[PDB]
């Protein structure tokens, strides 16, 4: 599910998945 | 950043993992 384009809520998920209890940083304007 | 690489072009885990804390 990793390998795509992934956009919005679509690469927020796909963060939330992989990153796990770690937590993760969404910065869309960097 | 994130978006460039992941969604305008194809993603990968190594760059998703970047974004872990």
């Amino acid at each position: 599910f990793v390998n795509q384009h992934l956009c919005g809520s679509h690469l927020v998920e796909a963060l939330y998945l992989v990153c796990g209890e770690r937590g993760f940083f969404y910065t869309p304007k960097a | 950043g994130i978006v460039e690489q992941c969604c305008t072009s194809i993603c990968s885990l190594y760059q998703l993992e970047n974004y872990c804390n």
